[PDB]
RNA sequence: GAUAAGGGAAGUCGGCAAAAUAGAUCCGUAACUUCGGGAUAAGGAUUGGCUCUAAGGAUCGG
RNA sequence: UAUCUGGUUGAUCCUGCCAGUAGUCAUAUGCUUGUCUCAAAGAUUAAGCCAUGCAUGUCUAAGUAUAAGCAAUUUAUACAGUGAAACUGCGAAUGGCUCAUUAAAUCAGUUAUCGUUUAUUUGAUAGUAUACUUGGAUAACCGUGGUAAUUCUAGAGCUAAUACAUGCUUAAAAUCCCGACUGUUUGGAAGGGAUGUAUUUAUUAGAUAAAAAUUUGAUGAUUCAUAAUAACUUUUCGAAUCGCAUGGCCUUGUGCUGGCGAUGGUUCAUUCAAAUUUCUGCCCUAUCAACUUUCGAUGGUAGGAUAGUGGCCUACCAUGGUUUCAACGGGUAACGGGGAAUAAGGGUUCGAUUCCGGAGAGGGAGCCUGAGAAACGGCUACC
RNA sequence: CCCGUCGCUACUACCGAUUGAAUGGCUUAGUGAGGCCUCCGGAUUGGUUUAGGGAACCGA
């Protein structure tokens, strides 16, 4: 079974440590859920005290969250196009925690425009839509990707554990950092 | 003498994981697995003997098999059963029309029937009216020992209120 | 190893229940409960070896299954159920109300009490906190959680339960000058007042006691309990002995003169 | 020395900074007091560093033991080792012999220490398989 | 000049003849020793095609 | 009892050992042996192998009874007393034995969990935006059996649940979003959706240094408790259960209400626990001086996994980490400690063994169930 | 008094061809039972259940 004592590791010194006991039950570990993209199948997982963890082998939709305004709606996930840890993950399209992928841009331009009455890519109702005006102008790199319909989120849930994929849309210096990672 | 599994394409005996559940085991503890050697679902010329159920009826009675029958020992037991099965709308009374079978000892003979399960009576809804009733009552008690604490709480304020325009 | 243990040897005991050593192998141990193994008192121990109304543990279980026994105004028919500290246990067949209260001789004294102080008890605030729906609680020493307490209480002060609804009858804030019983170390069951608290934060705040014969000792906070408002003006009867330590020399006079 | 200098994108978590602000356009930064009358360095404050191990930006909470140390190494990425000296008592001969314990120690950005300096380290919890301490006070040396 | 089931020197004075190994990269390498060797000791792993990535330079412009 | 005596020489004084002397909770053995109390006992060599028998099962008024079981006619033609066998629930992870492995390992004293799970016990806690009560299986049983053989089980006919899967019954407002119309200086609005609790994200309260030109908890400390917003969910559970009593209301009823109990259920706390964990402390050996780092060794970033921290594992990147204050390696006729023998004091020797901790059930390894096992009087595979 | 070859008897350890032998630990390389996760698979077995012979699509 798959361990994650310390005890078969060898000591801060160098020293290897002779087999002191059986493996243990309580500290066992799995196998990684590797979540792909395709129709939605996740499997449940008795764990320790009688809970249940939810593997996400693969998924197509998930929340994503558009920070400043605080509002989140629920899209498909294109890809995955950027991955801190590996590369073999970007190219097979796994999805992970803090894994950069691209989702469907169609939930926000429709919330955007409802609510502020703009476009992107580049009496009550409109009486609403004019106090709201003025704060509509959002930043240019952002705005301009609604043009390509795809927005850049990272995964905040693990999948592996929850069964989830969500995350938040990427702005500010964190978007413009990993722009020009991706670039190059 | 090893029983025939469904689904084991082999005119032969293979050996499987047996769990709860399967057919041709059964588990002595909870939760424990055993590896048995089982035969195959494919007819084959190593059979001892071959189990037939009678789909069709032939031309020729069988001799002691299709003129006879046996009754169902057991009737019905759950109420839903008994209206099911026969006899009854949901406003008419299961209670006598159940069927009793009566047991000869010796002289004098006695009826026994089964206990009938889900059957509405008193004191089923009186448990469940207790049931609704606690927790009306329980959720008044909440909202008035909250209410209560509100006020303690907005006497201590107003007395903080004093006591800042005092110091 | 693998999972709980369910027996406790007689040496292992503790030795506060005065458990003689050639009895038997093994002792009571104590259910899951209120009060920590190590500092109850099951109610097997309490009934045979203090009371001796029971002669054996097949009569201590015929008394308690006919419903005679109540700790804290419910009836318990759990032989080995943990009372402990300041729970009152009643025996309506005899008319009798006991109080688990130490002795200053370290031990849980048969403090017997009329049935109108055998109507209540006092519990040491452990923690106050928030619960679900935003209640304020406290959970007091013997593992109870009352829900809406005073705002003015905080933790280490007493609160006086009500016992039949579970509510608070009064409080007393843990201060300068406050009756203390002393509930762990080598000086159990001494009762004085607080004269100085020594704090050492991300450690243990230590409590300067002085006795009613002018003894100051020290103890940690965690072993104090607050019982009375002032000197002399307790809110429990203390067991005989006002919870004062004499030394072996008095102690040994005064048993002299007692006795001759 | 860059604060985004991996290759993923360096931030503490949670503190979220809204573009869609004034013009106040300073990066909001999180930090704690670690307790025990420690002071936070002013270079937590005022820095912009992303340490999750670090006691005051991090998550890491100090408690337990708090020991004293020369520091002997720095040739570690934000981990450094203190030397402990003591005197381990003999009582047949009625004397004592020198024996030391080395401890390694987190230290955050936050703090700059050499080889010589004298450092005061709380316990916090098992950051990695060595360290298992974190630097709260340096004394220079 | 080739191949050959199973065995593998039982053939023969004798392993004669044939077979097996073989390039390159990486790992590993004993007794003994005149300290130079033994040594390619012994004993192992890899090797194609295709699509990429990184490193290694020159001349001009202060 | 803080003690000494014989032995080298022809004789002497010494160094020095041999021998003598006493104890042993220290074992064996020889001889002898009347009484009372107390009482060790396959540790040493073989954690070698085992014939045979037993050591873990369990039912109350309160889960399931048509035994074709017993008993009596009784408040009873639904059952009602007693009661095998089975299904359901729980226990079997405790105990008992042994000390093989194990030398910073176990363990001892001392810490921490603001780093986690927790059956059970004990406290609290749920009006939430077909209903006089939902489904279809199955056991025991009967009778056809197959095998020499097992705690093997297969066809066929029934029939139950606190087993399995679904599903209503209900307060009063109030708040939020969209919003046709309308007022038309930004208000009013018909109509639609949403509110409990769990899960997963993202974003906000969660304050507290003393005068001039409204609330807000705890801690030493938190991104804590808790609350709110936007969504999300192969939708967790907000009792289709069981026993005794039968009370209260009369606008002529199997009407509406209600008393003491069993069991269960979400979350929080507690307890019994568990898992990691700080500091310091282990016998001999240098005829062991360098060890660790291919292929995790030390650390960083990101992830995966876990109940959770953590190179526990993966990807990328640095070259670190231990050591003459003895690392590393080797030995141990080594389970550790509380303790035991002997002892003026200081010490020397022993501690498998009545208590505590750890480990094992021929040797490894891998798992199911379960709160809890890498369990062996459970299973799977190899030797 | 006494020392050493040489000679006799007994015992102990050492060296010693045998690429001697046995047991246990660690380990390179190759093969690899079995469980677990995953991937399809779809024996048979219930109907989201629809249908005037029954042709679809849902679950296990
Ligand atoms: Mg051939
Ligand atoms: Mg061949
Ligand atoms: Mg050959
Ligand atoms: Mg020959
Ligand atoms: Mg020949
Ligand atoms: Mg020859
Ligand atoms: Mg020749
Ligand atoms: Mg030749
Ligand atoms: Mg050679
Ligand atoms: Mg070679
Ligand atoms: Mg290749
Ligand atoms: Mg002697
Ligand atoms: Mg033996
Ligand atoms: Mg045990
Ligand atoms: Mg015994
Ligand atoms: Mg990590
Ligand atoms: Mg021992
Ligand atoms: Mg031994
Ligand atoms: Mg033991
Ligand atoms: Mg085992
Ligand atoms: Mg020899």
């Amino acid at each position: 079974g798959i361990s994650r004592d310390s005890r078969h590791k060898r000591s801060a010194t160098g020293a290897k440590r002779a087999q002191f006991r059986k493996k243990r039950k309580f500290e066992l570990g799995r196998q990684p859920a590797n979540t792909k993209i395709g129709p939605k199948r996740i499997h449940s997982v008795r764990t320790r005290g009688g809970n249940q963890k939810f593997r996400a082998l693969r998924v197509e939709t998930g929340n994503f969250s558009w920070g400043s305004e605080g509002v989140s709606r629920k899209t498909r996930i294109a890809g995955v196009v950027y991955h801190p840890s590996n590369n073999e993950l970007v190219r097979t399209n796994t999805l992970t925690k803090s894994a950069v992928v691209q989702i469907d841009a169609t939930p926000f331009r429709q919330w955007y425009e409802n609510h502020y009455g703009a476009t992107l890519g580049k009496r009550k109702v409109e009486r609403k839509l004019a106090a709201r005006s003025g704060a509509a102008a959002i930043e240019s790199a952002v705005d301009s990707q609604f043009g390509s319909g795809r927005l850049y989120a990272v995964i905040s849930s693990r999948p592996g554990q929850s069964g989830r994929c969500d995350g938040y849309i990427l702005e500010g210096e964190e978007l413009a950092f990993y722009l020009r990672r991706l670039t190059a | 003498g090893f029983p025939m599994k469904q689904g084991v394409m082999h005119p032969t005996r293979v050996r499987l994981l047996l769990s709860k559940g399967h057919s041709c085991y059964r588990p002595r503890r909870t939760g424990e697995r055993k590896r048995k050697s089982v035969r195959g679902c494919i007819v084959a010329q190593d059979l001892s003997v071959l189990a037939l159920s009678i789909v069709k009826q032939g031309d020729n009675e069988i001799e002691g098999l299709t003129d006879t029958t046996v009754p169902k020992r057991l009737g019905p037991k759950r109420a839903n059963h008994i209206r099911k099965f026969f006899g009854l709308t949901k406003e008419d009374d299961v209670r006598d029309f159940v069927v009793r079978r009566e047991v000869t000892k010796g002289d004098k003979t006695y009826t026994k029937a089964p206990k009938i399960q889900r059957l509405v009576t008193p004191q089923t809804l009186q448990r469940k009216r207790a049931l609704k009733a606690k927790k009306v009552k329980n959720a008044q008690q909440q909202r008035d020992a909250a209410a209560e604490y509100a006020q303690l709480l907005a006497k201590r304020l107003h007395e903080r209120k004093e006591e800042r325009a005092e110091i | 190893a693998r999972g709980p243990k369910k027996h406790l040897k007689r040496l292992a005991a503790p030795s506060h229940w005065m458990l003689d050593k050639l009895s038997g192998t093994y002792a009571p141990r104590p259910s899951a409960g209120p009060h920590k193994l190590r500092e109850s008192l099951p109610l097997v121990v309490f009934l045979r070896n203090r009371l001796k109304y029971a002669l054996n543990g097949r009569e201590v279980k015929a008394i308690m299954m006919q419903q005679h026994v109540q700790v804290d105004g419910k009836v318990r028919t759990d032989t080995t159920y943990p009372a402990g500290f300041m729970d009152v246990i009643t025996l309506e067949a005899t008319n009798e109300h006991f109080r688990l209260v130490y002795d200053v001789k370290g031990k849980f004294a048969v403090h017997r009490i009329s049935a109108e102080e055998a109507a209540y008890k006092l519990g040491k605030v452990k923690k106050v906190q928030l619960g679900k729906k935003g209640v304020p609680y406290v959970v007091t020493h013997d593992g109870r959680t009352i829900r809406y307490p005073d705002p003015l209480i905080r933790a280490n002060d007493t609160v006086k339960i009500d016992l039949a609804t579970g509510k608070i009858d009064d409080f007393i804030k843990f201060d300068t000058g406050r009756l203390v019983m002393v509930t762990g170390g080598r000086n159990l069951g001494r009762v004085g007042v607080i004269v100085h608290r020594e704090k050492h934060e991300g450690g243990f705040d230590l409590v300067h006691i002085k006795d009613a014969l002018e003894n100051t000792f020290v103890t940690r906070l965690s072993n104090v309990f607050v019982i009375g408002t002032e000197a002399g003006k307790p809110w429990v009867s203390l067991p005989k002995g006002k919870g004062i330590k004499l030394s072996i020399s008095e102690e040994r006079d005064r048993r002299r003169a007692q006795q001759g | 020395l860059t604060v985004q200098s991996e290759r993923a994108f360096q931030k503490q978590p949670h503190i979220f900074t809204n573009p869609k602000a004034k013009a106040n356009k300073k990066t909001k930064r999180w930090y704690k007091d670690v307790g025990l009358g420690f002071k936070t360095p002013k270079a937590a404050i005022e820095g912009s560093y992303i340490d999750k191990k670090c006691p005051f930006a991090g998550t890491v909470s100090i408690r337990g033991k708090i020991l004293t140390g020369t520091v002997v190494s720095t040739k570690m990425h934000r981990t450094i080792i203190i030397r402990r000296d003591y005197l381990h008592y003999v009582p047949k001969y009625n004397r004592y012999e020198k024996r030391h314990k080395n401890v390694a120690a987190h230290v955050s950005p936050a703090f700059r220490v050499e080889e010589g300096d004298v450092v005061t380290v709380g316990q916090c919890r098992p950051i990695s398989k060595t360290v298992r301490f974190n630097v709260l006070k340096v004394s220079a040396g």
